[PDB]
C-alpha cells in the first residue's frame, strides 16, 4: 500500500503504477470530461 | 431541431438494437467484449 | 452534457474511448506525410532482399521543407557570454585538429618506415608504394601533406614517396616533426589568454537571467498590470462563483 | 477563499462517485497552504494512514509501512488503472517461478 | 564485460568545414577521457569494420551512394546537379574522406548489431554513429548514412520487435520515414516542435498502414528541465515497454538536448540525460547506444563519458584524470554539466495532455476490435 | 468575342490552378486519352451529323487548325512555372513523338479557355471568328458531357528530387 | 478563312515572346475567396485585414473580459492566451485536444475549434450568390455545409432572500455529501489501496477472472499467433 500513493514515477524496471490525465488548470486535479460526463447520483 | 430529433432517435435504436450481444466462438480474439467467457475454455485443459 | 450523451446514447466510458480520436481532423498518414506517385516507388536498391523489402517503407515520403513548416527559421540568440565560449572553442579546435592531422600522419609514416626498413636492404633499394601508400584512409595523408607542402609541391612530394619511398621517408618524417614542433609551441604560448577568457566568461554562461531579466521584471513591477491582474482576477472569480464572490477576496497574502 | 472550498467539495464528490480512487483523494492535498484542517480531518480518516506534520514543513503521510512523502510536482493526476497492475502481476509472477 | 565499446582511431581526424557544428573530434575526446579513466579493461574495445556499398544499399539507394562514393571537394563544381539533387552541399557540405566516415560509423553500427545477435555482448556502445536525418535518397542535417536503420535491419534478423528511442533534441526524420509502415519497429523520439529543424513530428503522426500507433512522437516547448523531461520520459517509455514489449533497444543518446548548446534549446543536466540511460538499462534486454547530436565538444564529452561508465557499472571519479584535453574543460575541470536558467516553458498541464494521448494510442493497439 | 465556359468546367479550373500552384501537384504526362484521339473523336461526332459539304469542309479545316495551333502552342503559353521542369523531362524522355500525342484535355481546355484574348488580337473575318467560336463551345459541351472518361481523377504529388529541381 | 485566322495565329505567337499560364479574369474573379498572386500563384483572400504575436492578453478593446472558454481561466495560469479571429472566444493553446506548442503566425487568421467549417467538405460559392430562403419545413438536402444564419417582465425584485436561501441550501447538501463520504472511509481504504495485492493471489495462483483472462489476450495479441495451440496460463513468453 505504500508504492500506491504518488505512483506517477515507474520505479525503475516496472511497468506504470497509476495512469494520467488532464487537469484543466482546477486547483482540483479531478475536474475532467471525467467530471462532466459522469453521473452524481418533451424532454 | 425537429430532423436533428428524429436523425439521432432513428439512429439510437439502431445502436441499442445491435447492441444485444449472445455470442459464442473459441480462438478468435476479436474485442475486449461483453462475452468473453471464451478465454476461459482454451486456457483451462492445459492449467 | 449528460442530456446529451442520453440522447445521443453515449455511454460515458464510450465517450472517453471515442474522444481522443474524433475531435481533431487530420490526415490518417499524419500531417507531415504524403503518398509517392508510383513511378519512384521502386528506385533501386541493389542491396536490399525479399526480407527487406517487406519491412522498409518505399510508399509514404515525409515533408523536409516543402509544406508550411519549412525548417528551423529561428536561431536561438545567445548570450555575449556564450558567444565568447564558444569562440573560444573553435580557437581551440582548430590548433587541436592541425597539430592531431600532423601527428597522425607522422606515425603512419613511421610505421610504414619501419616496415621497409625491417625489410632487407636489396628490396629496400628496389621497393615500390601504390598510389596511397596502402593506407585505409588516404585522406589525412593526402590533406595534411599538402597543408605542410603547399598547393603546388604537393603533387611533387606525393610523386616522390610513390616512386622512391625508402629514400624520401626520413625527409618527409623531418619536416612533419619540425611544423608540429612549431604548431606546439605557438599553442603553449596562447594558452593562458584563454583561460583568462574562459574564467571571465564561464558562470556567466550559465546565468541567462542576468540578461533576460530586466525586460520581464520591469512588467512585473510596473501598476497598469497590475491594476489589470486585479480586475481580471475579479471578472474570473464572478464567472467561477456567482452566488460567492460577493464575500471572497482577490489577493490573500500571508506574513508568518 | 472560495476556490479551495470548492476544489475540497468536488474533491469528496469525486470519491463519492468513484472518479478518484482513494489514494487520488489522500492526495490532491496540493491545497496544504494550513495545517489546521489537516489536523482537523486526522480524527476522520482512518487507515493506519493519518496525516504526519513535522515542523507544514513536511507532510509526509502514513501507511501500514513508513509512508510517503509528498512530491514536488502537484499530485499528478494518478487515476487508477486495471491492466497495468495486472500485467506487473503476470511479470512478477514468472519471474519468481523462474 | 558484456559492454562492446567500438572506436577506429581515425575517427577524429575528419573535418565537415570552416566553422561547423559537428565535430567528428568528439569522439576522439571521450575516448581520451575512457583511456584516462582506465575504463579500457572493463569495456571490450573493437576496431569496426568498414561497411560496403552493397553494406549501405540496404537502406539507400544505388545512385546515392555511388555519388557519395564518387564525389570530391574539387569535382563538387562538376558534380554541382546531382548536389542540389541529393541535398549535398549547404549544411551538409562535401569534404574530405566522407565516404570514409559514412563507412566507420555504418560499420560500428553493423558491428554492434551483430554483436548483440551472435550474443557476445549485451551492450553495443557506439558513438560515431546516431546519423538519424539522413533519408532514402538525400542527405539531411549533417547526416549521410543511416546507421540506425542498418543496425535495426540486423537486428530484426533475430529479433521479433525493436525500440528506437530518440532523445536527441531533434525529430528522428529519417528513421521514422524508414519504419513508417511496419510493426516490428517502433519509434518514439521525443523532440522540440514548432519552428525548428526538422518540421515533420506532430503528435499526429503515428503510423499507416499496418504500423498504426507504431511511431510515437513527444513534442515539447522551449526550456525542458531534469523534473519535467523526468515526467514525460518514464510514463512512456514504461508503457511502450508494456504494450509493445521489445527485445532490443536502440538508444540515440544524443546530446543537443543539454543546457548551452549552440543549437539546441533545452536545458537537460547530465543527471537529466542519464537517467534516461538508466530507465533503460534497467529492464535488461540486449541495446546499442549509438551517439547522435551534440555541437558544444566540453559537455559532450564529459557526458558520454560518464554515461560509459555508468553502463559499464562503474561509477567514476568525480575530478577529471590527467587528459590530453584538459585545458577544454572549463575553471573547474569536474564531470558533470550543470543547467542554467532559461525559464521554463512546459505546462504540466500540456506535458499530461500529450501523455494521455500518447498512453491512448499505445492501448489501442489491443483495444478496439480488428 | 465571349464565350460559354459551363460552371462544372470552371471549378475544375479553378481546382486545377490551386492544386498545381499552392499544393505542389501534377498530372501524369502520358495520357490514356490523348489529344489527338479527343479531337478525333469529336470530329467525327460531328461530322456525322452534319449537314451540308460547306459545313463539312469548314468543320475539317477548324479542327485540322485546332491541332496545328495546339502542337506549335503549348509549350509556350499553357503551363505554370511549376511544370517547365516536367515538360522538359518530357521532351528529353519523348524526343520523336509530338505534344499533341502527349499531353491532354486538361490542357486542351486552357488553350479553348484562352482563345478569346488570342482572337484579340488577331482581326481576321468576323464569319470564321464566330464559326471558330461555336465550335469551342460545342467541344466544351462534348468534354463536360464525357469528364468521366477524358478527364484524369487524381493528381500527384511531386517528389522532393523534382521540386529541389524545380525550385521556382 | 479561318485558315487564315490559324495563319495570324502561329504568326502572332512565334513573334511574341513566351510568357506563363493565367487564367482570365472572369474565371478568376469568379469564386469567393480566390485571387492572384505576385507571381501568378493561387492565394487564398482570408488573411488578416489588420495588417510576433502579443502572448498575454488581459483587456479586450471592447471592455469584455479575457477568459478561456474551456477552464474560465485568465491567462495568468498558463503564460499565453489565443483569441479567435472568427468569433468572440479565446482558448489556451494547451485546452486545444492536441495541444498547440507555439502559438501561430500573426500573420494567418486563427480558427477555434467550435466552428463548423473544420469538418465540412471544402466548397466555392460565387461571387454572385443571392442567399436563398428555402421554405422547405422538413427534409432538405443541403450539403451540410452551404446553411447561412438561420433567419427567423421586469421584475424589481430587490431582495436577498433568495441569496440566503440559496447559500444554505447549498451548505446542506455540502454536509450531507461530506456526511456519506467520510462514513464510507474506512471501506474506500480497505478496497482501493489493497487491490494491488489481489491480483497479485488471482495471479500467482491461477483463478481465471475476466481481467486475467483479457491479459492473457493482449500478451496472445503482442505475440502474434496463428493457429497453434495456446501453450498454458502462466507460460506464454513476453516474460
Ligand atoms: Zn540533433
Ligand atoms: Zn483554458
Ligand atoms: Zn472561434
Amino acid at each position: 500500500p505504500s508504492s500506491i500513493f504518488f505512483g506517477s514515477k515507474p520505479p525503475l524496471g516496472s511497468f506504470p503504477l497509476r495512469g494520467i490525465q488532464s487537469s484543466q488548470f482546477t486547483l482540483s486535479n479531478i475536474s475532467d470530461l471525467l467530471s462532466q460526463s459522469r453521473p452524481d447520483n418533451n424532454e | 431541431i425537429k430532423d436533428f430529433l428524429y436523425a439521432i432517435g432513428i439512429e439510437a435504436k439502431k445502436f441499442n438494437n445491435e447492441r444485444k450481444k449472445r455470442e459464442l466462438e473459441v480462438i478468435p480474439p476479436d474485442v475486449k467484449s461483453a462475452l468473453l467467457p471464451a478465454r476461459t475454455h482454451p486456457n483451462l485443459p492445459i492449467a | 452534457w449528460r442530456s446529451f450523451l442520453s440522447l445521443t446514447s453515449l455511454s460515458p466510458e464510450e465517450f472517453l474511448s471515442v474522444y481522443n480520436s474524433a475531435c481533431s481532423d487530420f490526415p490518417e498518414c499524419g500531417p507531415s506525410y504524403r503518398l509517392l506517385p508510383v513511378e519512384e516507388r521502386n528506385i533501386s536498391c541493389s542491396g536490399r532482399d525479399d526480407f527487406a523489402w517487406g519491412i522498409l517503407n518505399d510508399d509514404w515520403v515525409s515533408h523536409p521543407t516543402w509544406a508550411s513548416e519549412e525548417s528551423g527559421f529561428i536561431v536561438q540568440r545567445k548570450t555575449p557570454y556564450e558567444e565568447a565560449m564558444t569562440k573560444l572553442e573553435e580557437e581551440r579546435y582548430e590548433f587541436d585538429r592541425h597539430i592531431e592531422a600532423t601527428s597522425w600522419t607522422i606515425k603512419s609514416l613511421k610505421k610504414i618506415q619501419n616496415r621497409i626498413n625491417e625489410l632487407p636492404e636489396e628490396e629496400r633499394e628496389t621497393y615500390t608504394l601504390e598510389e596511397g601508400l596502402g593506407l585505409p584512409s588516404k585522406s589525412i595523408y593526402k590533406k595534411t601533406i599538402k597543408l605542410v607542402y603547399t598547393s603546388e609541391h604537393a603533387e611533387e612530394m606525393f610523386k616522390a614517396l610513390e616512386r622512391m619511398p625508402c629514400l624520401t621517408l626520413p625527409l618527409v618524417i623531418s619536416r612533419l616533426e619540425e611544423k608540429n614542433e612549431e604548431w606546439k609551441s605557438v599553442k603553449r604560448s596562447l594558452q593562458p589568454g584563454w583561460r583568462s577568457i574562459e574564467f571571465k566568461n564561464y558562470d556567466k554562461s550559465l546565468d541567462s537571467q542576468c540578461v533576460y531579466f530586466k525586460a520581464r521584471d520591469k512588467k512585473n513591477v510596473s501598476s497598469k498590470f497590475l491594476l489589470a491582474e486585479a480586475d481580471i482576477l475579479r471578472s474570473q472569480a464572478k464567472l467561477h462563483f456567482p452566488l460567492r464572490s460577493r464575500s471572497a477576496f482577490e489577493f490573500s497574502f500571508v506574513y508568518d | 477563499r472560495p476556490y479551495v472550498y470548492s476544489a475540497f467539495m468536488d474533491v469528496v464528490k469525486a470519491l463519492h462517485n468513484e472518479i478518484v480512487d482513494f489514494p487520488g483523494f489522500i492526495e490532491r492535498i496540493s491545497v496544504i497552504l494550513r495545517d489546521y484542517p489537516d489536523l482537523l480531518e486526522y480524527l476522520n480518516i482512518f487507515l493506519p494512514s493519518s496525516y504526519k506534520y513535522l515542523l507544514a514543513n513536511f507532510t509526509l503521510q502514513f501507511t501500514t509501512p513508513s509512508g510517503p512523502v509528498s512530491t514536488p510536482s502537484t499530485y499528478v493526476a494518478t487515476y487508477n488503472d486495471l491492466p497495468c497492475t495486472y500485467h506487473r502481476a503476470i511479470g512478477f509472477v514468472s519471474r519468481v517461478r523462474r | 564485460k558484456k559492454v562492446s565499446y567500438f572506436y577506429d582511431e581515425d575517427v577524429g581526424n575528419y573535418h565537415y568545414g570552416p566553422q561547423h557544428p559537428m565535430k567528428p573530434h568528439r569522439v576522439r575526446m571521450v575516448h581520451n577521457l575512457v583511456v584516462n579513466y582506465n575504463l579500457y579493461e572493463k569495456l571490450n574495445v573493437i576496431t569496426p569494420v568498414r561497411a560496403t556499398r552493397n553494406d549501405m544499399t540496404r537502406c539507400h539507394t544505388d545512385e546515392y551512394i555511388e555519388f557519395l562514393w564518387r564525389v570530391t571537394p574539387d569535382t563538387m563544381e562538376k558534380f554541382q546537379p546531382h548536389q542540389l539533387k541529393f541535398n549535398v552541399g549547404d549544411d551538409c557540405p562535401v569534404f574530405d574522406g566522407l565516404y570514409e566516415f559514412c563507412s566507420i560509423s555504418a560499420g560500428g553500427s553493423i558491428g554492434a548489431a551483430q554483436e548483440l545477435n551472435s550474443g557476445n555482448a549485451e551492450i553495443a556502445i557506439n558513438w560515431a554513429g546516431g546519423l538519424h536525418h539522413a533519408k532514402k535518397r538525400e542527405a539531411s542535417g549533417f547526416c549521410y548514412v543511416n546507421d540506425i536503420a542498418l543496425a535495426a535491419l540486423e537486428l530484426l534478423k533475430y529479433h521479433q520487435r525493436v525500440l528506437y528511442i530518440d532523445i536527441d533534441v531533434h525529430h528522428g526524420d529519417g528513421v521514422e520515414e524508414f519504419f513508417y509502415t511496419t510493426d516490428r519497429v517502433m519509434t518514439c523520439s521525443f523532440h522540440k516542435f514548432g519552428e525548428y529543424f526538422p518540421g515533420t513530428g506532430h503528435i499526429k503522426d503515428t503510423g499507416i498502414g499496418t504500423g498504426k500507433n507504431y511511431a510515437v512522437n513527444v513534442p515539447l516547448r522551449d526550456g525542458i528541465d531534469d523534473e519535467s523531461y523526468e515526467s514525460v520520459f518514464k510514463p512512456v517509455i514504461s508503457h511502450i515497454m508494456q504494450w509493445f514489449r521489445p527485445e532490443a533497444v536502440i538508444l540515440q543518446c544524443g546530446t543537443d538536448s543539454l543546457a548551452g548548446d549552440r543549437l539546441g534549446c533545452f536545458n537537460l543536466s547530465m543527471k537529466g540525460h542519464s537517467m534516461c540511460v538508466d530507465f533503460v538499462k534497467s529492464f535488461n534486454l540486449p541495446m546499442i547506444c549509438v551517439g547522435g547530436g551534440g555541437y558544444t565538444v566540453r559537455n559532450v564529452a564529459r557526458v558520454w563519458t560518464y554515461e560509459t561508465g555508468l553502463l559499464a557499472g562503474e561509477e567514476l571519479d568525480e575530478n577529471l584524470p590527467y587528459n590530453d584535453y584538459l585545458q577544454y574543460y572549463g575553471p573547474d575541470y569536474k564531470l558533470n554539466v550543470l543547467s542554467n536558467n532559461m525559464e521554463n516553458h512546459n505546462t504540466r498541464q500540456y506535458l499530461d495532455s500529450i501523455t494521455s494521448e500518447i498512453i491512448e494510442n499505445l492501448r489501442n493497439l489491443s483495444f478496439a476490435p480488428s | 468575342h465571349k464565350i460559354s465556359v459551363p460552371d462544372v468546367l470552371k471549378l475544375w479550373l479553378v481546382d486545377d490552378w490551386e492544386n498545381i500552384t499552392k499544393n505542389q501537384q501534377l498530372i501524369a504526362i502520358p495520357r490514356n486519352p490523348t489529344v489527338r484521339a479527343a479531337i478525333a473523336a469529336f470530329r467525327e461526332s460531328k461530322i456525322s451529323h452534319l449537314n451540308n459539304e460547306i459545313d463539312v469542309d469548314v468543320f475539317e479545316q477548324a479542327m485540322a487548325g485546332l491541332v496545328i495551333y495546339f502542337n506549335k502552342c503549348l509549350g509556350n503559353m499553357l503551363l505554370y512555372r511549376f511544370e517547365r521542369q516536367q515538360y522538359l523531362e518530357i521532351r528529353q524522355q519523348y524526343p520523336d513523338t509530338e505534344m499533341c500525342d502527349l499531353y491532354g484535355v486538361e490542357h486542351l481546355i486552357r488553350l479553348f479557355v484562352s482563345l478569346p484574348e488570342l482572337i484579340d488580337r488577331t482581326n481576321m473575318d468576323s464569319q470564321s471568328i464566330e464559326c471558330l467560336l461555336n465550335y469551342i463551345e460545342e467541344f466544351l459541351k462534348y468534354l463536360v458531357l464525357h469528364k468521366d472518361e477524358y478527364f484524369i481523377k487524381e493528381y500527384q504529388n511531386a517528389p522532393p528530387n523534382y521540386r529541389s529541381l524545380v525550385g521556382v | 478563312t479561318m485558315v487564315d485566322v490559324w495563319m495570324q495565329l502561329c504568326t502572332y505567337i512565334d513573334s511574341h515572346n513566351p510568357i506563363q499560364f493565367h487564367l482570365p479574369h472572369s474565371i478568376s474573379s469568379f469564386f469567393r475567396g480566390v485571387g492572384s498572386g505576385v507571381m501568378g500563384e493561387y492565394i487564398e483572400t482570408d488573411v488578416l485585414k489588420h495588417l510576433e504575436r502579443d502572448p498575454l492578453l488581459l483587456k479586450s478593446k471592447s471592455g469584455t473580459p479575457i477568459l478561456c472558454f474551456r477552464c474560465h481561466k485568465s491567462a495568468l495560469v498558463s503564460q499565453s492566451i489565443l483569441a479567435c479571429d472568427y468569433c468572440n472566444s479565446y482558448w489556451h493553446p494547451d485546452c486545444l485536444n492536441p495541444p498547440l506548442a507555439t502559438l501561430p503566425s500573426n500573420l494567418r487568421k486563427w480558427k477555434c475549434p467550435n466552428h463548423s467549417d473544420h469538418v465540412t467538405p471544402r466548397y466555392r460559392l460565387p461571387e454572385k450568390a443571392k442567399v436563398i430562403r428555402v421554405g422547405l419545413p422538413r427534409g432538405f438536402k443541403n450539403k451540410g455545409n452551404i446553411v447561412i444564419d438561420e433567419n427567423e417582465k421586469p421584475f424589481k425584485l430587490n431582495f436577498l432572500e433568495q441569496i440566503r436561501d440559496n447559500v444554505i441550501n447549498l451548505r446542506k447538501m455540502v454536509e450531507q455529501d461530506e456526511q456519506l463520504c467520510i462514513e464510507t472511509f474506512s471501506k474506500f481504504d480497505f478496497y482501493a489501496t489493497r487491490d494491488c495485492e489481489l491480483p497479485l493471489r488471482i495471479l500467482c495462483d491461477v483463478a481465471n477472472d475476466n481481467l486475467e483472462n483479457d491479459d492473457y489476450v493482449l500478451a496472445l495479441r503482442d505475440l502474434l499467433r496463428i493457429s497453434k495451440w495456446d501453450p498454458n496460463q502462466p507460460v506464454p513468453a513476453p516474460f
